[PDB]
């Protein structure tokens, strides 16, 4: 299963090309990998969060 | 002008003020304690808390009439302050004039019929957490008169919306109608720190008395049921309608009748009606009364009660806890309202000049406890041969004897 | 802020002369209008249809009665009480 | 200045810090009491300990008015102090010029009215852990005088984020307001070392209370289902809608009708509603109700009641161990308070000069305890006959009577 | 820049053709021009706001 | 005028063969028909929720 997405139509922090965004709703909370730039990625919900696991 | 200082005009002392309000004499209670649920209750007293006194004060009522043990805790504690002596007592050191005026008042008290009824209504305040009682202003030539006291029902009255501790009258606009000055005894005790609506007795007693209302009717509604078993008549495929009828009505009558036939194709089966006894319900009301006799009355002498034994000690023993500080707050409590209430108008307006309000006469009541005689009248012998000067003053005012004259 | 406590002040008298206008369109008790020229009456039918009305004042009912059925509560959204004002711009309501 | 040396500007006593703050007079309790769970209870409790008073001091007022035991507890306690004489006395070996301040401040608090009302209003601290009282300066002239004493709702405030042992008034902003020198007097009785949210009683007897309305609710509900057995009807197939509701109604209605008649293809089972007693809840409901009464009051009297039993020395018996321990530090904290806030604020506006802070006069309670006359008056005589002189300012002052004039 | 747009998840009203409909998230929070008719745009946030600057 | 609608993109619970999924449909607080299968339909929210005047 999937332990939370965090979604909401908003990730935390896609940094890109040298550019931080926020879309794509990206957000995960599990250590399976990348944790470190788990991190990076997450860490910044700016707008509100929704958690609607996906159960994968 | 009164005690709060807001100016006082004698124009508006010759007519009530709820007199142009005929519309409140009409009303009748909706007796809102009938079919009440915890969620009607916790209802009504949330809305109580926002202004709506109405559904509160006639539940009040309706909570009065309906528990006996409730109602004969109110009536003894209420009667415990109608036997009590008063006496109007002059202010700290008081000049001449200002005994005259103490004087004066004290025989006016005396001389006014309805005083007890005054305080029986006013003591309503207890459990209602507020008592209105209207003025009746008359002239008797050159002095002013207290006509009549008329008790209003606490529903006629409601919650400032700019202000929780301010009562109005209903007067069928939002903001109600103020209270005229000098028109009104109102009596707020105080039990618990808080707004006015918060503040009755019968706030804290509501719980207890809807738990004891509950357990008696299920209670009642058990004892109904109890007596013969309930049965139940079975008959085969085929049975016509007036075979179902004469079965159904011998099974409904069989109960008192001690005997009856049946077809050997029938059944009848006698099932349990209500096996188990009284002691849920009556541990409840026990409860429920132990809870409202310890919140009335203290939980030494009613409750958890003092049991028998005497002595010269005895009445203290009873008294002075619980008992005398219960007494001495009520009666405390009720004199402030009247020395505020109806001392200070008739000082005001029945007699000359402008005396300061710190220097009003004050209503006293008698909260002397019975001393022993016996035990004292042995120990001041020693007392004095030894050497001591005790002064008679504090004797005669100890022991309730008065001084010579 | 607190001007709200006027508002609601006012509200009551705006609620019940709203219904005086609604008056003519609204339904009464008989099924017609407040103010029509058809009221059922039990043998026959009676009539009572810029912006007038005549009431009487002194009766044990008043004309078009309002309801006072909760007070004017105030609400308000002061601080970490919603979430309007950590996980979004500093606002209150 | 005040005791604390905080400057002091007679400007701002002509009008209350809350006046410019009319959003606080319009709002209403939330009463967080009603379905409330024990993590609803610790959260409550927590967030109290961080600065968010408003929660925690809605809840105590529901708790105080829906357990008829707790209020009756701490009503009896407060009453105590309330019946209590007190007085003003100089400071040790006062002169002439600091006798004749007491006793002008002793007039003063004589004459002043709400004095009870103030008392009562302040001993809410002991349960809520502080009471703030807003106080009404006016000039009648040339001295400055309290007109009323306003109990504000600690709910109205909150605790500073840079010092948890300080309050301040709730303005919308997140560092609140200090509170205005002069213009309130604020009672923290201190029952337990800690700070000022952590130090209410009703923090101590909120798990008893939560214990006891979870038991009196689950009682009401088994007495409620009490009475006639659950029973269960069942149809063959081939059973049409119709007759699916007559059966339903025929076993709705057969626990209150004695006698019914079903097909023999179908059956009615009468199974167990609610078997058991009133014995597990009556004894929760007894273990909090006697914890509360330790708590309030001491396990020697209320609780494990000392039971009856007279004599000289019972009065001792019963008061001087807990009871008198209880009452004395009630009296002594609420008069530190009481000289601290409204005393010395008199004595720094109604009289001239700057008097050492040290030097004030100090408002004492009356603590006196009664004395067996009889017993006592006996072992004189004996004891003067030896040779001993007894000093009668002793005498005098343990018996209570007065000393000649 | 644009201190606030005033948009995400709430709908502001929006006068226009006779008919005020609501839709756009034309928020926005300055003191640029049109102020007097920012009253108009802003007059039904009917739904949540949550900022987010522009930069503009 | 009907009073209830739900456009956050709210998830509630639909049923279309044999699962209840993910998706938006009468989503009314008022019902005059389909009332039993609406009740599996209109399972309040599990997201943000808010709603509209139709008036339709």
């Amino acid at each position: 299963e999937v332990e939370g997405v965090f979604v909401r139509a908003t990730v935390e922090r896609r940094c890109r090309a040298g550019f931080c965004f926020d879309k794509e709703g990206q957000g995960f909370a599990d250590g399976v990998l990348s944790d470190e730039q788990l991190e990076a990625l997450e860490s910044d919900p700016l707008l509100k969060v929704e958690r609607c696991t996906f159960s994968g | 002008v009164d005690v709060y200082g807001n100016p006082i005009r004698t124009q508006q002392l010759r007519e009530p003020q709820t007199s142009r309000l005929a519309g409140l004499a009409k009303e009748f209670a909706q007796h809102p304690a009938k079919g009440l649920t915890p969620a009607k209750l916790a209802r009504i007293l949330v809305e109580a808390e926002q202004g709506n006194l109405q559904a509160q004060a006639e539940l009040f009522m309706d909570m009065e009439e309906r528990d006996a043990h409730l109602f004969a805790e109110m009536s003894k504690r209420k009667r415990a302050i109608l036997g009590l002596d008063w006496a109007v007592e002059p202010p700290r050191n008081a000049s001449a004039a200002e005994k005259a005026d103490a004087d004066y008042l004290h025989e006016l008290l005396l001389d006014l019929e309805g005083l007890e009824d005054l305080l029986l209504d006013a003591l309503d305040g207890i459990g209602h957490g507020y008592s209105c009682i209207e003025l009746e202003w008359a002239l008797q030539g050159r002095e002013w008169m207290p006509l009549a006291f008329h008790h209003r029902p606490q529903s006629w009255f409601q919650l400032n919306p700019e202000d929780q501790n301010e009562l109005r009258l209903r007067d069928n606009s939002p903001a109600g109608e103020a209270l005229q000055p000098f028109g009104w005894i109102i009596h707020r005790p105080r039990a618990r720190s808080g707004y006015v609506a918060r503040s009755g007795l019968f706030r804290v007693l509501a719980w207890p008395y809807l738990f004891r209302h509950y357990a008696t009717s299920d209670l009642a509604e058990m004892l109904e049921i109890y007596g013969l078993p309930i049965r139940l008549g079975k008959y085969p495929p085929g049975t016509a309608d007036e075979e179902k009828a004469t079965l159904l009505r011998a099974v409904t009558g069989l109960g008192h009748a001690a005997a009856g036939i049946i077809p050997e194709t029938m059944a009848i089966d006698f099932q349990q009606a209500a096996q188990g006894s009284s002691d849920p319900f009556l541990a409840m009301m026990r409860q429920s009364e132990d809870a409202i006799s310890k919140a009335v009355l203290g939980g030494t002498l009613t409750s958890t009660t003092s049991q028998s034994g005497g002595g010269a000690f005895a009445l203290g023993q009873v008294h002075n806890e619980v008992r005398h500080d219960l007494l001495a707050s009520d009666a405390r409590q009720l004199a402030a309202t009247l020395s505020r209430d109806l001392l200070w108008p008739l000082l005001v307006l029945n007699r000359p000049g402008s005396p300061d309000v710190r220097r009003a006469p004050r209503l006293v009541f008698d909260l002397r406890e019975q001393a022993d005689i016996t035990s004292m009248a042995q120990s001041i012998p020693a007392l004095v041969n030894v050497g001591l000067e005790i002064p008679s003053a504090w004797v005669y005012d100890k022991l309730g004897i008065p001084q010579p004259a | 802020m607190q001007e709200m406590g006027r508002a609601a002040g006012a509200h009551p008298d705006e609620l019940v002369f709203a219904l005086l206008k609604a008056g003519n369109a609204n339904l009464c008790y008989d099924g017609q209008n407040f103010f029509d020229t058809d009221h059922p009456v039990y043998p026959n039918v009676d009539g009572t249809g810029f912006a007038p009305a005549a009431d009487p004042g002194a009766a044990w009912y008043l004309l078009d009665t309002s309801r006072s059925l909760k007070p004017l509560i105030y609400q308000e959204r002061m601080k970490p009480s919603f979430t309007s004002m950590t996980k979004e711009d500093d606002e209150q309501v």
